């Protein structure tokens, strides 16, 4: 899988919530939506790499948030990748979504899919807009708000890893739940509430899970994601969207391969991609 | 004195199995009560007679009946939960309400979905899980990944379901929850050992212009009673030619090198009798090339395709050795066609 071009569109406000899994994460404010970000972010990836919206042969998406994704903020479904492929103009594209996938992960069934299949110009879109999410209290977990843009060529020949967490091979982690909120009054209300148990080993134990995933590749640098604040500057931590910061800097220094490594809350492993870069 | 090309393997759609709801209910059932606007000819144009309904009261979910499907066929087919490589789940509900064992605790939930929690407790150690979304072609889409993966050597056993409880999205104040109903499907696809059966060729496409037609919305039902309580439901509000299914399978016929006369059977999406016939004429099948099940189950998003495929099976519309189209439509909208040859495909 090639990375033709990056595109990240993150919201300003910053929300700092206090725990073993809390830090500093980027939040959307108000009645912003997903879409708001999203769009501009895909444009800044189709420009960069010079591919016209007609081009696209296939748009897969990734969004936790349940509601404020398109202008009309109470609908959750078809996923954002529909509406997108509407305003882009993408009338060549095939949509779909890959739901609480890690981005490693789709990247590499995404790039199976679109060489099997012939596609040139490949879209992967990662985003939230959590308005409609209760973060974890307890424990400080949230997820960050933004947009990632990632337009990608497939190759078939990625490389993928789903390997284990660091630290005590023996502890069961308590992996990431989103319920229901049973108790809706309005349509504004939360529909459902981030549970992610404190772990104050976890954050550690996911960056161990990223060092040793990366042994499997030693010739490649890598890029990764940080979902929590703990030994981070400031707390900050944005979530998969680190992963645009460290992508551009491997452009800028001209590599030509990658190992991306993801953290799924949900699993809880982590989960690397081998991808190419695309020069000046 | 060459060298020598390089071949995909070749796609085996070993077994499949379907589970339906216990319990039936008739277009005169007290659910629709509250319904308005019912007249005689609603219900002929949809061609829906019956529908099930998953009964949470009595153990039935989206988990526990593809646990029982799963496991059902994995038995029936001698396949080690171990040898499957890959887990590839759909389910169009935005809403899952059990995890089995994996988490005991946990009720009505958006996330997460449900391949890592089925794969755990069917044992599949080696699973890679995956939770794809593509709501009424969402089946085809599990083929096709499924089927890229097997080709290009990445997995060996990969295990397709989709799980519809779409009963738990419906306003039973509106028309709209008389068509929809639950079902799972499961099937196993495997590296062909031989050239027995082949996905020869598929298309997918998709066109958002109707996007906002069929939505799932958090809002108040459509004709609330009392206290009216904010939830997520199947919204369908708007204000037309089916030609992107015949587009899909054009395209999936001429990348396979084949047309439609070189088809023995088909088997297409199940959202209303007058649009199948559209499909079928559109491509050119002749209505004893094709069935219409929706009668008897309702629209079961993406279950209408592999639960038509499993009666065409079963009923021996569809043998060893014959040459079909799979394709449907899908809200979104997308758009999927598939030339299968197939070969044994065990039912269970």
């Amino acid at each position: 899988m090639l990375i033709q071009a990056v595109g990240v569109n993150l919201p300003p406000s910053y929300v700092c919530l206090e725990g073993p899994l809390g830090g500093e994460r980027p939040r959307a404010q108000g009645d912003e939506m997903l879409m708001q970000r999203l769009l501009p972010a895909v444009r800044e990836a189709l420009d960069e790499a010079a591919v016209k919206p007609e081009e696209i042969d296939l748009i897969v998406g990734l969004a936790l948030s349940p509601d404020h994704l398109i202008e009309n903020r109470d609908i959750m479904a078809p996923k954002i990748g529909h509406p997108l492929q509407k305003v882009l103009g993408a009338n060549r594209a095939h949509v779909f979504d890959l739901t609480d996938s890690s981005l490693a992960r789709a990247l590499y069934v995404v790039d199976t899919l679109a060489s099997d299949q012939g596609y040139r110009n490949v879209l992967v879109v990662r985003g939230e807009s959590s308005q409609g999410l209760e973060v974890d209290s307890e424990s400080g977990f949230a997820l960050a708000d933004g947009a990632l843009a990632l337009l990608c060529r497939p190759t078939g020949k990625a490389a993928f890893r789903r390997g284990a967490l660091g630290g005590d091979p023996a502890q069961e982690w308590l992996p990431l739940s989103i319920p229901l909120n049973t108790d809706i009054r309005q349509v504004g209300d939360v529909k459902g509430h981030l549970n992610l148990p404190a772990q104050p080993g976890l954050p550690e134990a996911v960056r161990a899970g990223f060092t040793r995933l990366a042994g499997d590749f030693p010739q490649l640098n890598w890029v990764r994601e940080e979902w929590f604040g703990q030994g981070r500057p400031d707390g900050r931590c944005l979530g998969p969207f680190e992963l645009a910061s460290q992508l551009r800097a491997a452009q800028r220094d001209r590599l030509d391969e990658l190992l991306l490594i993801s953290f799924d809350p949900f699993g809880m492993v982590v989960e690397g991609v081998t991808l190419e870069l695309a020069g000046e | 004195n060459l060298y020598f090309q390089g071949h995909m393997h070749k796609v085996k759609l070993a077994a499949i199995t379907c589970e339906l709801p216990a319990r039936s209910y008739e277009n005169d059932d007290p659910v629709f009560a509250a319904v308005p606007d019912l007249s005689e000819s609603w219900w002929q144009f949809w061609g829906v007679n019956r529908r099930g309904y998953f009964d949470p009261r009595n153990g039935e979910n989206e988990f526990s009946l593809v646990v029982r499907a799963a496991e059902r066929l994995l038995r029936s087919s001698d396949t080690a939960p171990d040898s499957v490589d890959m887990l590839i789940c759909s389910a169009s509900s935005p809403i899952m309400t059990d995890a089995g064992d994996v988490l005991p605790d946990l009720r009505g939930r958006l996330y997460p979905r449900m391949a890592n929690v089925l794969s755990k407790q069917l044992g599949l150690s080696r699973a890679l899980p995956l939770d794809s979304q593509m709501e009424c072609a969402s089946f085809l889409l599990n083929l096709r990944l499924a089927a890229s993966m097997i080709r290009q050597g990445k997995a060996e056993k990969v295990l397709v379901v989709c799980s519809e409880y779409i009963s738990n999205l419906l306003d039973f104040t509106s028309r709209t929850s008389t068509l929809f109903a639950d079902g799972c499907a499961v099937a196993l696809l495997t590296r062909g050992d031989d050239d027995s059966c082949d996905l020869l060729a598929s298309a997918e496409h998709s066109d958002a212009t109707f996007y906002e037609v069929a939505t799932g919305r958090w809002r108040l039902p459509e004709n609330p009673t009392g206290e009216a309580k904010p939830r997520l439901y199947f919204s369908l509000f708007s204000d037309f030619v089916p030609t992107n299914v015949p587009i899909a399978m054009r395209r999936a016929l001429e990348k396979a090198g084949l047309g439609s006369d070189d088809i023995d059977y088909f088997v297409f999406h199940q959202p209303a009798p007058f649009l199948v016939k559209a499909w079928a004429e559109g491509i050119g099948a002749r209505p004893e090339q094709y069935q219409l099940t929706m009668g008897d189950t309702g629209v079961m998003i993406s279950v209408s395709i592999p639960y038509t495929l499993m009666t065409g099976l079963r009923e021996g519309k569809i043998r060893p050795g014959d040459r079909i189209v799979m394709a449907g439509a899908a809200t979104g909208w997308g758009f999927a066609a598939q030339v299968w040859q197939l070969g044994e495909v065990l039912v269970c």
